[PDB]
C-alpha cells in the first residue's frame, strides 16, 4: 500500500556534535510511535565505553579529600566521570596517569594501551601545588545504555576501589517533539523533530544509523512471521 | 540579541522596531505609509514610474506589503519626520 | 427537545404576563425561595438568565386545590404513631402544625427512637422538638424536588448552584440514535418516561397479534383487536428526531399499563439522555483546560453520540398582479448537473441528497420590467440567449446545512385545500443529516458539570488500563473540587461499581456497612443497572464497601482498588502514569448547542432599510455587534484607523462600502473613509424635530 | 452638547442646547467617533497622522 | 416497582413511600 | 496565533482569495471565482491558506470589559468550526469553555493592519494596564504543574546523602544529561534534592559573587549546585542570562519571576518565555496524578467531639432563653458566634488533619483555584446559612457536601445559594452602568505634552517610621508609590542626594530610598498637571501596561475608566456604612452617604454629651470664634476610635472625624480644601476596592478625581 | 546480557494471543509495546463493508415495511460484520429473504474470495409481510474511513453511503517485569496480549505491524 508521500530524513547541524533531524510528512499518529522508540533507543542500544571503578592512592576511607591536590575527590569523580572512551577490548582496561609536583593535570596525562584511545585530551582533571604528587588509576569497559555504580566485590582485594556511575551511551541526551504541520489538502500529517547530543567519539549521523539499525533488525524479529504480511510501502530513494 | 528566532508575524522583533522610532503610534503610521507606497508601487509597475520606489529589501515568494514595510523599518532603510 | 424537556414544560410555574410582574418590575425579594416553597414549587429548578427565580417548575407530590392554591400531602402522626392516612395541606395549613423529617428514624410502631426531631415550625424555622407533640410528617423524601431534579443521583452531595445547571441542562439534551439506558440512576427516570405521553403504552392488556416498525397490533382478550401506529421519524420543535422503536415480539403478552415502544430519548420504556461512557478525571496535556473535555474516536465511529436533525423549508406560490408564480422547472440560466436531482414537477427528488445552496423547489416568478442593460443586449447578441421575461427567485438551501430529504408535503388549491388566501401552491420539504459529534459540540452530566469538545484525538492516544480498554472521555480534576460538585464523582464509583459487578462475600454474616444494605443488592451481575433517589441513597460506608469487592468480569484483574483510584497505560509516551487516577462509569448527555448551529461569518450581506447597518441574526446573514463597549477598548488602545474603518466603510459609509470592495478586488488600496450615513439620518430627524442644526465648514 | 446628548437625559440637554444655540466643537471623543472622524487619540493626533516617510538616499541609490 | 413492564432496577432505598408519585 | 475554522475563514477573506485566485488563472473572471467560492472548489483551499499569510486578525468576547477584552492574533486554518484560543489568553479575556462563544473581525486598510499588528498583537499584551501584575499568567493547571515539577520532597528515590568510611556520597551527578539518564531509569526521581554541576545556567546572585567574582557569566564556567531535576528543567526554560531560582514555585513566585522578566527582559523573550513555561506545566500537570474520590476528601476524627462540645454550648444558651433571662436576639447571637467559633475549630482540625501531599491540599495550595473555606465546606462543617433577608439562621447545619446533606439543610443552603445567584445579575448590571459613567466622566483626559515643567505635587507615605525606630514597609506601595516620577530630589539629612527628580521611581529606586532612610517623597501626579488640556506625559507617569513611559497621545482617561470598572463584578458588600459596589458608586457620585459622619471645624478641645436618642457634640474652638455645634448624631452612630479612644474634653483636629461612618466630601472639602478631599475620596475608594484582594494602581482613581474638581463655583456676580 | 532478544507465542484462546521479548534493554520494554500497540489498533489493513442499497428505500431514515428494525439501524446492525477479502477491487455482497424468521449475518451470499466470520450475528427479523433483499459493497481498505458522498462518486441515488472501519485487530495489551539486580544484570521482558476480530490470526496482525514499522525505520537505518 503505497504512502503517495515519500517521509524524508533531513538534518541540519548545529555545533561539532549536535543535530536536528526532522522527518516528515508521516502517517497520522506515527510521529509518537517513532519518535519515542527513537528516543529510547538512541541512548539505550548504541555500545560505548565508560569508566566504571576507581582508585586513587592517598584515600583509603577518607573520601573527602586527597593531598597534594587542593580540590575534593568528588571533583575528580565528576572529572574522570566525564570522560570519551573507545575501547576495542571488552576486559576492563586499566588508566594510569602520574604527575610531580605544581602544575595542571588533564586527560591528556593518561597514558592509553593500545585499542582504547581519548578523545578529550584538553580536559582538566586536577591543579596540583606545593611539590604534589598524584598517582590515579582508572577501570574502563565497554557495554551499552546507563548503568549506576555497581559495587565493588573486591572490597578486601581493591580497598580503594570506588564505584562511580557511568556514561555508556555514546550519545547524552535525545529530545523529540511532533508537530501537525501540512495537515489540510494531506490528511492530517505530523512532523517529527529530534535534537541530539553525543559525545565527540562518534557523529550524530551514525548514532542514528546505529540506532536505526538495532530497531530495524529488532523489529524485524517480529515481522519474521510470514515472510509475506502486506502493509505499507514507502518509494523509491 | 540572546532570544531565539521568531516567527509568524513577529519576524522583526517588536523592540527593534520601536529602538528606531519614538514611539508606537509613529510607528504605526510609519509602517502603513510605507505599505502604502508599496502597494501603489505594485500598481504602477508596467505603468510610468512615479516618485515612488518599491522594495529596497528583496520579499519572498509573495508577501504582504506590511510585512515588506516592516522588514524595511527594521533594516534602517527608510527616514520619517515627526509631526 | 426530549421527554423530560416536554415533561416540564407543562407543570411549570411562570410569573409574567397579563396580571403578573416583569423582570425589571421584579425585584430581589420575591425572586427569592419562601419557606412556604417547600413540598410545593422545587428550589432548585429555575433558569439561570435574567429570569432566575420568576419562573419555576411543579414539586413531584405538589397538587393544585379545585380552588386555585397549591397544596402538598403529609402523613399525620398521632401521639408518636405513623398513620397510613394521607391528607392534604395548604401553606397556610401548615404554619398551625409541626411537619417532621422525611427520612426519620421509624421504627415501623411509629415512634421516633430519638424526642428531638427535625422538624419544620410556623414561621418555617428548623429546631429540635420532642415526638409527642409533633403532628405530621412528609409523605416521603424528594418531595421538596421537581421531577427535572428528581433524576439526578446523588443530589445531597452537590452545591444548589451546580445541581440548579445540571437540572437546566436535563432540559437540553439531544435524542442520539440508540439511547442506551443509564446505570446510576433514579427511580423518578421511569415514571417521567411513561407520563410524557410519547411512549406506547398498552391501554388494554392482550396478546400482540403482530409486530412491525411502522405499526404494532395488539389482540385484546375481549376478541377484538387495537392497532398502534408508530411514528417514525418526525421532526420535533426545535429540530430533532422522535423515532419510536418497537420492544415487544410477535407472541409476547402485555398487561394494561406497560409500556410498548420506547421513544427518543427512552430505553426500555424509561428515561435514557445520554450514554454511559467510560471516564479519568486527570488533567491530560492541557486538552481539557478550564472545564473542556476530550473524546476517543470511538465514539466518533460506533456512533454512540451522534443525533439526527431534521429541518423543514416552507415555500409558497402565490397570486399577483404579474400573473402566478408557478412551480416549475423552467429555471432561467441554470446548469444541468444541478437540475440532474429535480422531478419534472420541479422539486428534489425524495431521497436525494442537497447541500447549502443548491436548489429546492423551482419556483419562477414573473419579472415584470426593469432597465434591460444594453450590455445584456450586447449579452444576448453573442450567444442567443433568449430575454428570459421571469424572475428566478426559488428556493435554495441556505448558508451551512446540508443532508438527504426525508419527505416532501405539496399542498394547492386544484387540490381543493384550506391555503391561505392568497397562495395557490405551498410546498414544505423535509431535510435530514446525521449530524456527528465534533468540536465545539457541549457534552455535560446530569451533576452540574459542562463543556466543550475540546479536542477528539485517536484511540491510540487514550489513557488505558491494564486490560487495554482506552478511556472515552477525560475531564479535568480542577474544577470538581472548587465547583463543589463532588456528587459525580461518586455516581462515577458507583458507575464502575454496577459495571464491572459486585457481589459481597456473606460466608461469616454480612458484613458491618451491609447491614442496612438491602438484600438483593449483595450479588450484582456485570452490566447491572441500579437505582439511587436523591435524598435517600447510597451512603459514603456503603459505596466504600462495594468499591471493596468488585467481582472481574472475564479475566482475573481487580483493575480498581479499595479507594476507587486505578493504574493506567499512557498511550502517548507508553510508559505507565505514575499515579493512579480515579475511573469509572460515567453517565454523559449530548446538548442541543452544536457548532454546526453556531457558527456564522459573513463579508458583504444586506443592510436595514433606515439606517444602513447590517442586520442582525443566523436567518439573514448577520453581522456581529461592535458595541459602545468594544468602542471604548478600541478607544483605549490608542487605535484610531481601525475603529474609524469599523465604523464607517465597514458597516455604514455605502459609497464607501462599494469603493472598498471594488478596491480590495481590483487589488487597489483601501480609499479613504467617508462620512457614516446614520448620522445623516439622525442629522434629517433631528432637524425634524423643530431644531434647526446645520454643520460649519468655518 | 453632542457627547453629553448621547450619554444621560437626551431631551433635556438637547431643550437645553437648543435654547442656548450651543456651537459644539466636534473635537472630542465621542463626537469625533459619532461623526467618523479620527478620534484624538493614539495614531489620530497630527503628530502620528502626518508622518512623513521616504527612502534615505543611500537606500535608494542601492535600488 | 409496580410497572408491568419495569426493568429491574434494584434500589439503595432505605424507608418506602406510603403513596406512588 | 490563533486557530480558526476553515469555512469562516473562507466566508471572511471572500474578495481576497477572489483577487487572489482570479489572478492565478484557476478563475477566468471575478464571476466564476465567486462560483468556485460558493460551490467550494479544492483549488480554493490552496489560495485561502496562501492569503492568510502574516493578516492580523482580532478577537472579541462580549462582554468587553477591559482594553484586553480586544486582542489582535494571527490565524491559522483548523478543522471543524471551533475558533481555537491560546490558553494563556484566557484570563485577560475572562473566557471559559463552558460554551461562551466569541467574535473575529477582520482588518481591511494597511493602517489597520498595522494597529492591529503593533498595537493590539496579544504577545505585546501581557500586563494587565490596571495594576501591572502580568495577565498571561500560567493557569490553574500551568500551575499546578509547575508546582508540583518543583517540589523538594524529603526522602525521595535517589537522593543525596553524604558517605564516608565505605563508599562516596553516591547523589552527585556529573550533566543535567546525566540525569536525565538517571531518571529515565528507576535510579533517580525528579523531585529527588541532588548535586549537580551547570554550565548553561546562571548561577544566584550570591553564589555568583562568592565563586565567580566580579565576571561571574553562566556559559563558560561550571557550578555546583544543590537543587532537585525538577528545578534545572524548570530554570532551562528561562532565558540564558536569568539566575538559578531554586525555589518552591508557588503562584506568587512565578509571579515575581515573570514580572521580573517583563520589567528587564524583551517582549519576545518574555512573550516566548511564558510560552514555554505553558507548555512545561501543561506536559507535568497530568505527571503530577491530581485526581481526586472520596479517599481524598477525609473528614476530621475530632469533628464530631467539638459538633458535640458547641452542642453543649449551645444547649444551656437555649435553656437560658427558655428561662427569658436570653431575648431572641442575645439568643441568636450568641448561637451564631459559638457556630462560628465551631466552624473555625473543624477547620483547624481539619487542616491539621489533611497531609500536604493531598490532591486537594495541593490543588489550593498551588494558588490554582480555591481556598480552604470550599474544602471546609466539602467535608467537615459547610459553615452558617444565610437567610433571604440577610440574618443568620441559629440553627446550622453539622455535617457537610462529602457527608451528605439532608431535606431541610439542603433547603436552607438553597435559600442561600439563590440569593447569591441572583444578586450577581443586578450587580454586574450595576458595574456596567458605573464603568459607562466613569468612560464618560473622563473621556476628555488625554496625554498631550511630553512634560508640564510642573513643580507641584502629591505626598505619599512611603514606609512610615515604626515607634520602636525601624522602616516598616507600607503595605500599599505598588498602588499608590510604584510608577511615578518625582516632583523634588530625596535627600537624605541635608547630605547627598538619593533619587534625582524626574526618575521613574522604581523597585531600585523604592528599596534605596527606604535603606537612605527617607519615608516621605512627593511624586508628580495627574491633580497637580498645568497642562490646559489632558495631561503631561512626565505627571502621569510610567503606563502600567508596557511597563515604560507613557506614550504621548495615549488615552489614559478611557484606560483609567475601565480599569476601574472591570473587576465590579467581584465586589460584595459586608455582614449603616455600605461597603460593597454601591459604596464605591455613591462615592464615585459626590453624594451624601447614608453614614454621614460629622467632622470638625476649629482645632481645639471637644465636648461630648449624652442626648436622649441622639448624642451632641460641640467643637469649642481654640480662638476668638464661635462654638460649633452639631445637632443630629443619632445614637446608632458609634463613636470614632482615633489615637486612646475619644472621649469627651479631648483634643482634636480641625477636621478631625468626629463619629463614626463616612464624611461626605463636600463637607471636608469645605473645611481642607482640595487637596484633603483628593487624599480622602483616594484612600476611601481603595479601602473599599481592595477589601475584596483586588490591586488597582492610585493614579486611575486619581484620573476621575481631577475630572471632578476640574469645575469651581461663583459666590459673587 | 549482551545476547539479542527473541519472539515467541503463546495461544490462549483462538483469537487472544501473547508474545514474549526478552531480553529488553532496561525501559524499553513499555516503549516497545506502545510501539506495537499503536501500529496494532492503527494501520492493520482489513475488509469492512463501505455501502448497502436495499430496493425499497432510497435513503438513511426510513424503514422498509415488514421488518421490526428500520434502515438506520439496520445499518448499525451491518456495522458489526467481520468480512475478510484479498482482492483490492470492491465485490457485492447479496443478501435475499422473504417470509417470517430471524435474518441473520449467515444469511447474506458471499462470492468467490470474501468470508464471513459472524454468520450468527443478528440482523433483523420478518414476518408475513416481510421481504428483504439487500447489497452491500465490500472492499479492502485500512483504518477508519467515513462515509463517502454518493454525488462525490458516479453513484445511484439508492445508493446509501456506511461509515467503514477497516480494523480486525480487537485489542492489544503490553505488560513487562524488569529484574533490576544490583549486578547490572537488568533486562525487560516485553509480554504483548493481541486479541483480534477473527478476522486474521493476532499472529498475522502482528507479522503486519512488523512490516509496517520496519521499512519506516529503515527510513532512519538508510541515511547512513
Ligand atoms: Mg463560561
Ligand atoms: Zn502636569
Amino acid at each position: 500500500m503505497l504512502i503517495s508521500q515519500r517521509p524524508t530524513l533531513s538534518e541540519d547541524v548545529l555545533t561539532d556534535n549536535r543535530s536536528q533531524f526532522v522527518i516528515e510528512p508521516l502517517e497520522p499518529g506515527f510521529g509518537y510511535t517513532l519518535g519515542n522508540s527513537l528516543r529510547r533507543t538512541l541512548l539505550s542500544s548504541i555500545p560505548g565505553a565508560a569508566v566504571t571503578s576507581i582508585r586513587i592512592d592517598g584515600v583509603l576511607h577518607e573520601f573527602t579529600t586527597v593531598p597534594g591536590v587542593k580540590e575534593d575527590v568528588t571533583e575528580i569523580i565528576l572529572n574522570l566521570k566525564s570522560l570519551v572512551v573507545s575501547s576495542e577490548e571488552d576486559e576492563p582496561v586499566t588508566m594510569y596517569l602520574r604527575k610531580q609536583g605544581p602544575g595542571e593535570v588533564t586527560a591528556g596525562d593518561i597514558v592509553p594501551p593500545a585499542g582504547v584511545t581519548v578523545h578529550n585530551p584538553g580536559m582538566h582533571i586536577a591543579t596540583l601545588n606545593d611539590k604534589g604528587k598524584l598517582e590515579v588509576e582508572l577501570v574502563v569497559e565497554r557495554g551499552r545504555g546507563y548503568v549506576p555504580a555497581v559495587q565493588n566485590r573486591a572490597s578486601g582485594a581493591e580497598i580503594g576501589r570506588i564505584p562511580v556511575d557511568s556514561i555508556y551511551s555514546p550519545v547524552l541526551k535525545v529530545t523529540y517533539k511532533v508537530d501537525a504541520t501540512r495537515v489540510e489538502q494531506r490528511t492530517d500529517f505530523d512532523k517529527l523533530i529530534l535534537d541530539v547530543e553525543t559525545k565527540n567519539s562518534i557523529s550524530p549521523r551514525d548514532a542514528l544509523a546505529s540506532a536505526g539499525k538495532t530497531l530495524v533488525e529488532l523489529f524485524g524479529l517480529a515481522r519474521e512471521l510470514n515472510v509475506e504480511a502486506e502493509g505499507i510501502e514507502i518509494g523509491p530513494s | 540579541g540572546g532570544y531565539d528566532t521568531p516567527l509568524g508575524i513577529t519576524n522583526p522583533p517588536i523592540d527593534e522596531l520601536l529602538d528606531r522610532v519614538s514611539s508606537k503610534y509613529a510607528l504605526v503610521i510609519y509602517a502603513a505609509k510605507r505599505a502604502r507606497q508599496i502597494n501603489d508601487y505594485y500598481n504602477q509597475l508596467g505603468e510610468g514610474i512615479l516618485e515612488y520606489v518599491g522594495p529596497l529589501v528583496e520579499p519572498g515568494l509573495q508577501e504582504k506589503p506590511l510585512s515588506i514595510a516592516l522588514r524595511e523599518i527594521h533594516a534602517d532603510l527608510l527616514e520619517h519626520t515627526e509631526g | 427537545n426530549n421527554p423530560l424537556s416536554g415533561l416540564t414544560h407543562k407543570r411549570r410555574l411562570s410569573a409574567l404576563g397579563p396580571g403578573g410582574l416583569s423582570r425589571e418590575r421584579a425585584g430581589l425579594e420575591v425572586r427569592d425561595v419562601h419557606p412556604s416553597h417547600y413540598g410545593r414549587m422545587c428550589p432548585i429548578e429555575t433558569p439561570e438568565g435574567p429570569n432566575i427565580g420568576l419562573i419555576g417548575s411543579l414539586s413531584v407530590y405538589a397538587r393544585v386545590n379545585p380552588f386555585g392554591f397549591i397544596e402538598t400531602p403529609y402523613r399525620k402522626v398521632v401521639d408518636g404513631v405513623v398513620s397510613d392516612e394521607i391528607v392534604y395541606l395548604t401553606a397556610d395549613e401548615e404554619d398551625r402544625h409541626v411537619v417532621a423529617q422525611a427520612n426519620s428514624p421509624i421504627d415501623a410502631d411509629g415512634r421516633f427512637v430519638e424526642p428531638r426531631v427535625l422538624v419544620r415550625r410556623k414561621a418555617g424555622e428548623v429546631e429540635y422538638v420532642p415526638s409527642s407533640e409533633v403532628d405530621y410528617m412528609d409523605v416521603s423524601p424528594r418531595q421538596m424536588v421537581s421531577v427535572a431534579t428528581a433524576m439526578i443521583p446523588f443530589l445531597e452531595h452537590d452545591d444548589a448552584n451546580r445541581a440548579l445547571m445540571g437540572a437546566n441542562m436535563q432540559r437540553q439534551a439531544v435524542p442520539l440514535v440508540r439511547s442506551e439506558a443509564p446505570l446510576v440512576g433514579t427511580g423518578m427516570e421511569l415514571r417521567a418516561a411513561i407520563d410524557a405521553g410519547d411512549v406506547v403504552v398498552a391501554e388494554e392488556s392482550g396478546v400482540i397479534e403482530e409486530v412491525s416498525a411502522d405499526y404494532i397490533t395488539v389482540m385484546h382478550d375481549n376478541g377484538t383487536r387495537r392497532t398502534y401506529r408508530m411514528r417514525k421519524f418526525a421532526r420535533s420543535n426545535h429540530g430533532t428526531c422522535a423515532n419510536q422503536c418497537p420492544i415487544v415480539d410477535a407472541g409476547d403478552r402485555v398487561e394494561a399499563g406497560q409500556v410498548i415502544a420506547d421513544g427518543p430519548c427512552t430505553d426500555d420504556g424509561e428515561m435514557a439522555l445520554g450514554k454511559n461512557l467510560l471516564v479519568a478525571i486527570m488533567p491530560w496535556e492541557g486538552h481539557n483546560y478550564e472545564d473542556a473535555i476530550i473524546l476517543s474516536n470511538r465514539l466518533v465511529e460506533e456512533d454512540v453520540l451522534t443525533s439526527i436533525h431534521i429541518e423543514e423549508h416552507e415555500i409558497d406560490a402565490r397570486d399577483t398582479k404579474l400573473g402566478a408564480e408557478e412551480i416549475t422547472r423552467d429555471i432561467p440560466n441554470i446548469s444541468d448537473e444541478v437540475l440532474a436531482d429535480l422531478d419534472e414537477r420541479g422539486i428534489v427528488r425524495i431521497g436525494a441528497e442537497v447541500r447549502d445552496g443548491d436548489i429546492l423547489v423551482g419556483k419562477v416568478t414573473p419579472k415584470g420590467e426593469t432597465e434591460l442593460t444594453p450590455e445584456e443586449r450586447l449579452l444576448r447578441a453573442i450567444f442567443g440567449e433568449k430575454a428570459r421575461e421571469v424572475r428566478d427567485t426559488s428556493l435554495k438551501v441556505p448558508h451551512g446545512e446540508s443532508g438527504k430529504v426525508i419527505g416532501i408535503r405539496v399542498f394547492s388549491r386544484e387540490d381543493e385545500d384550506e391555503l391561505p388566501a392568497g397562495v395557490n401552491e405551498l410546498v414544505r420539504v423535509y431535510v435530514a443529516q446525521k449530524r456527528k459529534i465534533s468540536d465545539g459540540d457541549k457534552l455535560a452530566g446530569r451533576h452540574g458539570n459542562k463543556g466543550v469538545i475540546g479536542k477528539i484525538l485517536p484511540v491510540e492516544d487514550m489513557p488505558f488500563l491494564a486490560d487495554g480498554t482506552p478511556v472515552d472521555i477525560i475531564l479535568n480534576t480542577h474544577g470538581v473540587p472548587r465547583r463543589m460538585n463532588i456528587g459525580q464523582i461518586l455516581e462515577t464509583h458507583l458507575g464502575w461499581c454496577a459495571h464491572s459487578g459486585w457481589k459481597v462475600d456473606a460466608a461469616k454474616g454480612v458484613p458491618d456497612w451491609a447491614a442496612r444494605l438491602p438484600d438483593e443488592l449483595l450479588e450484582a451481575q456485570p452490566n447491572a443497572i441500579v437505582s439511587t433517589p436523591v435524598f435517600d441513597g447510597a451512603q459514603e460506608a456503603e459505596l466504600q464497601g462495594l468499591l471493596s469487592c468488585t467481582l472481574p468480569n472475564r479475566d482475573g484483574d481487580v483493575l480498581v482498588d479499595a479507594d476507587g483510584k486505578a493504574m493506567l497505560f499512557d498511550g502517548r509516551s507508553g510508559e505507565p502514569f505514575p499515579y493512579p487516577v480515579t475511573v469509572g462509569y460515567m453517565y454523559i448527555m449530548k446538548l442541543h448547542h452544536l457548532v454546526d448551529d453556531k457558527i456564522h461569518a459573513r463579508s458583504t450581506g444586506p443592510y436595514s432599510m433606515i439606517t444602513q447597518q447590517p442586520l442582525g441574526g443566523k436567518a439573514q446573514f448577520g453581522g456581529q455587534r461592535f458595541g459602545e463597549m468594544e468602542c471604548w477598548a478600541m478607544q483605549a488602545y490608542g487605535a484610531a484607523y481601525t475603529l474609524q474603518e469599523l465604523l464607517t466603510i465597514k458597516s455604514d459609509d455605502t459609497v464607501g462600502r462599494v469603493k472598498v470592495y471594488e478596491a480590495i478586488v481590483k487589488g487597489e488600496n483601501i480609499p479613504e473613509p467617508g462620512i457614516p450615513e446614520s448620522f445623516k439620518v439622525l442629522l434629517k430627524e433631528l432637524q425634524s424635530l423643530c431644531l434647526n442644526v446645520e454643520v460649519l465648514s468655518s | 452638547w453632542l457627547s453629553a446628548a448621547s450619554f444621560q437625559e437626551t431631551t433635556r440637554v438637547l431643550t437645553d442646547a437648543a435654547i442656548n444655540c450651543r456651537s459644539d466643537k466636534l473635537n472630542g471623543l465621542k463626537e469625533n467617533v459619532i461623526i467618523g472622524k479620527l478620534i484624538p487619540a493614539g495614531t489620530g493626533i497630527n503628530r502620528y497622522r502626518n508622518i512623513a516617510v521616504q527612502p534615505t538616499e543611500e537606500a535608494r541609490a542601492a535600488a | 416497582n409496580s410497572v408491568p413492564g419495569a426493568p429491574n432496577r434494584v434500589s439503595f432505598a432505605k424507608l418506602r413511600e406510603p403513596l406512588e408519585v | 496565533q490563533c486557530g480558526l475554522p476553515k469555512l469562516m475563514a473562507l466566508e471572511l477573506f471572500k474578495p481576497f482569495v477572489m483577487k487572489r485566485l482570479v489572478d492565478l488563472n484557476h478563475a477566468q473572471n471575478i464571476k466564476s471565482a465567486k462560483r468556485m467560492v460558493e460551490r467550494q472548489r479544492p483549488q480554493v483551499w490552496d489560495v485561502l491558506e496562501e492569503v492568510i499569510a502574516e493578516h492580523p486578525v482580532l478577537l472579541n468576547r462580549a462582554p468587553t470589559l477591559h482594553r484586553l477584552g480586544i486582542q489582535a492574533f494571527e490565524p491559522m486554518l483548523v478543522e471543524g468550526k471551533a475558533i481555537q484560543l491560546h490558553p494563556l489568553v484566557c484570563e485577560a479575556f475572562n473566557a471559559d469553555f463552558d460554551g461562551d462563544q466569541m467574535a473575529v473581525h477582520l482588518p481591511l486598510s494597511a493602517e489597520a493592519q498595522a494597529e492591529a499588528r503593533i498595537l493590539m498583537l496579544s504577545s505585546n499584551n501581557i500586563l494587565s494596564p490596571a495594576s501591572g501584575r502580568p495577565l498571561a499568567m500560567p493557569r490553574l493547571d500551568m500551575v499546578t504543574g509547575l508546582y508540583y515539577l518543583t517540589t523538594e520532597v524529603p526522602g525521595d528515590t535517589g537522593e543525596y546523602q553524604p558517605a564516608s568510611g565505605d563508599h562516596p556520597e553516591t547523589g552527585v551527578y556529573s550533566s543535567p544529561a546525566e540525569a536525565i539518564m538517571a531518571a529515565d531509569r528507576g535510579v533517580l526521581s525528579v523531585r529527588a534534592k541532588i548535586k549537580v554541576r551547570l554550565t548553561q545556567l546562571r548561577p544566584p546572585v550570591e553564589i555568583e559573587a562568592e565563586l565567580f567574582g566580579h565576571s561571574g557569566w553562566q556559559p563558560g564556567d561550571a557550578w555546583m549546585a544543590e537543587t532537585t531535576l525538577g528545578r534545572v528543567m524548570f530554570n532551562e526554560l528561562l532565558p540564558l542570562g536569568y539566575p538559578f531560582v531554586n525555589k518552591q514555585m508557588h503562584k506568587k513566585v512565578q509571579a515575581a519571576i515573570i514580572n521580573d522578566l517583563a520589567e528587564r527582559y524583551p517582549m519576545i523573550v518574555v512573550a516566548q518565555t511564558v510560552d514555554k513555561l505553558k507548555d512545561a506545566g501543561f506536559y507535568w500537570a497530568t505527571r503530577s496524578g491530581v485526581t481526586v474520590s472520596m479517599a481524598d476528601v477525609l473528614v476530621p476524627p475530632r469533628k464530631k467531639e467539638i459538633l458535640d462540645h458547641y452542642e453543649e454550648r449551645a444547649d444551656k444558651v437555649e435553656k437560658q432563653f427558655q428561662r427569658g433571662a436570653l431575648n431572641h436576639d442575645e439568643r441568636n447571637e450568641a448561637l451564631v458566634e459559638i457556630w462560628k467559633e465551631a466552624t473555625d475549630e473543624v477547620g483547624q482540625a481539619l487542616r491539621e488533619h489533611y497531609p500536604d501531599d493531598n490532591p486537594i491540599i495541593t490543588i489550593v495550595d498551588s494558588g490554582a483555584t480555591g481556598n480552604f473555606t470550599q474544602t471546609r465546606t466539602l467535608a467537615g462543617m459547610k459553615g452558617l446559612v444565610t437567610n433571604p433577608k440577610g440574618e443568620f439562621i441559629p440553627r446550622p447545619v453539622k455535617s457537610s457536601f462529602r457527608e451528605g446533606l439532608t431535606v431541610l439543610e439542603y433547603f436552607i443552603n438553597t435559600h442561600g445559594a439563590r440569593k447569591g445567584l441572583a444578586d450577581t445579575a443586578l450587580r454586574t448590571a450595576d458595574s456596567g452602568y458605573l464603568t459607562r459613567r466613569l468612560v464618560d466622566v473622563s473621556q476628555d483626559v488625554i496625554v498631550r505634552e511630553h512634560d508640564c515643567q510642573t513643580e507641584r505635587g502629591i505626598v505619599v507615605e512611603l514606609a512610615e517610621r515604626a515607634p520602636d525606630g525601624t522602616l516598616i514597609r507600607d503595605p500599599y506601595i505598588e498602588t499608590s508609590a510604584y510608577a511615578r516620577t518625582l516632583g523634588t530630589d530625596a535627600v537624605d539629612e541635608a547630605g547627598n542626594v538619593i533619587v534625582e527628580r524626574g526618575q521613574d521611581l522604581g523597585d531600585p529606586e523604592i528599596d534605596a530610598l527606604l535603606a537612605a532612610g527617607i519615608t516621605q517623597v512627593k511624586v508628580r501626579s495627574v491633580l497637580t498637571c498645568a497642562t490646559s488640556t489632558g495631561v503631561c506625559a512626565t505627571c502621569y507617569g510610567r503606563s502600567m501596561a508596557t511597563g515604560k513611559l507613557v506614550d504621548i497621545g495615549e488615552a489614559v482617561g478611557i484606560v483609567a475608566a475601565q480599569s476601574i470598572g472591570e473587576p465590579g463584578t467581584q465586589l460584595t458588600m459586608r455582614t449603616d456604612i455600605t461597603g460593597g459596589l454601591p459604596r464605591v458608586q455613591e462615592l464615585f457620585e459626590a453624594r451624601v452617604p447614608r453614614g454621614k459622619a460629622p467632622i470638625a471645624d476649629v482645632t481645639g478641645r471637644v465636648r461630648l454629651e449624652d442626648g436622649e436618642r441622639f448624642y451632641k457634640i460641640t467643637i469649642v474652638p481654640d480662638d476668638g470664634g464661635e462654638e460649633v455645634v452639631y445637632d443630629k448624631i443619632s445614637k446608632r452612630q458609634r463613636l470614632r476610635v482615633f489615637k486612646r479612644v475619644l472621649s469627651d474634653g479631648d483634643h482634636v483636629e480641625v477636621g478631625q472625624q468626629l463619629m463614626e461612618g463616612s464624611a461626605d466630601p463636600h463637607e471636608v472639602l469645605r473645611v481642607q480644601g482640595p487637596r484633603e478631599v483628593q487624599i480622602h475620596l483616594v484612600r476611601e475608594v481603595q479601602e473599599v476596592y481592595r477589601a475584596q484582594g483586588v490591586s488597582i494602581h492610585d493614579k486611575h482613581i486619581e484620573v476621575i478625581v481631577r475630572q471632578m474638581l476640574r469645575r469651581v463655583t461663583i459666590i459673587d456676580s
